[PDB]
């Protein structure tokens, strides 16, 4: 009926590369909106930016909760497309925007009476408190606009309409951008200005998706109150996935923040700036990883609605695999480039101590982004097939168990400070990836089983 | 343990086990 559907119903590499493409273009420009912003707020002194670092755990957990239920939507959506199952589809995609705001609301309430305690029960004193309680305050006001916006970002996906769900998240991102000079500078209202740009920029959102889903109503899916009938089996359904994917995202910022302890450990405080550049540069070339992760979610889910092991297995390793050779070119260039990627990011007097520190990091962390792939499709399929709790436990071993486990033990055992750390690092993503890898073979040949 | 600390001055958090 539509092309998205027409996508994922037809043939599975097609599927991978033509829904994986905007879902990279899409992320690389919420990368730039917070590259620009990093540099904006910068220039605002120390109370600005510790305002908003006090502020950042709270936001990274609305953000996994978020996105957890979009994902959670999406792969539902996905399978019962699959199946076609119409009616199931469009009956998940109501059941997603009632989640969204119970879900957005509820993080609204439950935190605004708390956040004025909650940040002053932090070491931290004065200003930089005060902004960050105000700055959190214009944020949790839109809990709910942020959760709407990744519950239609998954719809979309849902039934293979990634370029609607790239310009949405473009739209976002790009407004996001021009608002922040504007807020912060122009009308002076300094890091507080940043907040209400993300807002602003999430709101106008809103009201492009909503126009989609309610006005246009040009998306394969029907969405009506009158074809609604409250099923826990299609709510059990989507936070079987949802949930452990808002769990798996706070492993990995847990893992960031016992990372930032092993790297004051090997090196100090510059160390701490080191991994921390560091880990936004190997960020970046692991976008397309997640780009081509949504994919496999959406056509392994599909495939399975189908019933079609062949379909979802072909899809599921041609995503690694293709993966796997933009990976090869990310840490190629960044090895050989390494001097003048770590220029860029020490860009300030400052910063040019640890610019010799950050090239050995980019000598020798990256490299683990080309065993990635194998993980990270495998817990992309098992989110496709609806095996959330397996795409959690997988997560969890790659971030806490072996990243954190291994950067522990050079830095304990060792002395080979940071280089140490991200040796652990690389050691302990080798190890999940094949694990992980395995797992996904052993799932499949017992799909083929059943 | 379990400590969850914030640097104001580095504007990064930290995780740190019982030691
Ligand atoms: C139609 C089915 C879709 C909906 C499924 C139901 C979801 C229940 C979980 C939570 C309430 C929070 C109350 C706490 C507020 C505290 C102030």
């Amino acid at each position: 009926t539509t092309k998205g559907v027409q996508l994922l119903r037809g043939d599975p590499k097609k599927a991978i590369v033509r829904l994986s493409i905007p879902m990279m273009i899409g992320m690389s420009v919420q990368t730039l909106y917070n590259l620009a912003d990093g540099i904006w707020v910068s220039g605002l002194g120390p109370e600005s930016l510790a305002a908003v670092g006090l502020f950042f755990p709270v936001f990274m957990g609305i953000i996994a909760l978020a996105a957890g239920l979009g994902v959670g939507t999406s792969s539902a959506i996905a399978r019962r497309i699959g199946a076609r199952d119409k009616e199931g589809a469009d009956n998940v995609a109501v059941h997603s925007l009632i989640l969204s705001l119970i879900l957005g609301v509820t993080i609204t309430i439950t935190m605004l009476p708390a956040i004025d305690s909650l940040f002053r029960s932090m070491g931290a004193k004065g200003e930089a408190v005060e902004l960050a309680i105000e700055y959190a305050r214009v944020l949790l006001a839109g809990a709910f606009i942020i959760v709407f916006n990744n519950v239609g970002n998954g719809i979309l996906r849902g039934e293979g309409d990634a370029n609607r769900a790239m310009l949405a998240m473009v739209l976002g991102s790009g407004l996001n951008i021009v608002l922040d000079p504007i807020f912060i500078y122009t009308l002076g209202f300094g890091v507080v200005g940043a907040a209400y740009a993300t807002l602003l920029s999430m709101v106008v959102t809103s009201l492009f998706i909503a126009y989609w889903l309610f006005v246009k109503r040009d998306t394969y899916v029907d969405i009506t109150l009158r074809d609604f009938s409250p099923s826990r089996e299609i709510l059990k359904d989507i936070l079987r996935v949802g949930l452990p994917s808002s769990l798996s995202q706070l492993s990995m910022s847990i893992a960031m923040f016992f990372l930032n302890s092993v790297a004051i450990t090997a090196g100090g405080e510059n160390g701490v700036a080191v991994f921390t550049s560091a880990w936004r540069i190997t960020m970046l070339g692991i976008v397309p990883i997640l780009g081509m992760a949504a994919a496999t979610t959406s056509v392994t889910g599909a495939a399975y609605g189908e019933r079609n092991v062949e379909k979802l297995e072909t899809a599921y390793l041609y995503a690694i695999k293709i993966a796997f050779m933009i990976e090869l070119a990310v840490v190629a260039f960044i090895m050989l480039f390494a001097p003048q990627v770590a220029y860029l990011f020490t860009y300030s007097e400052s910063a040019q101590v640890i610019k010799g520190d950050l090239i050995s990091a980019l000598r020798t962390l990256p490299v683990f982004l080309v065993l990635t792939p194998f993980g990270m499709m495998t817990s992309a399929m098992f989110q496709g097939i609806g095996e959330g709790e397996k795409s959690l436990i997988l997560t969890i071993f790659r971030t806490l168990v072996m990243q954190v486990g291994f950067a522990y033990i050079f830095v304990h055992y060792t002395t080979l400070g940071l280089r140490g750390v991200w040796i652990g690092i690389v050691i302990g993503n080798m190890v999940a990836a094949i694990v992980g890898f395995l797992w996904g073979r052993m799932r499949i040949s017992a799909l083929k089983k059943t | 343990a379990f400590t969850f600390r914030y640097s104001p001055s580095l504007y990064t958090w930290f995780l740190f086990p019982c030691g």
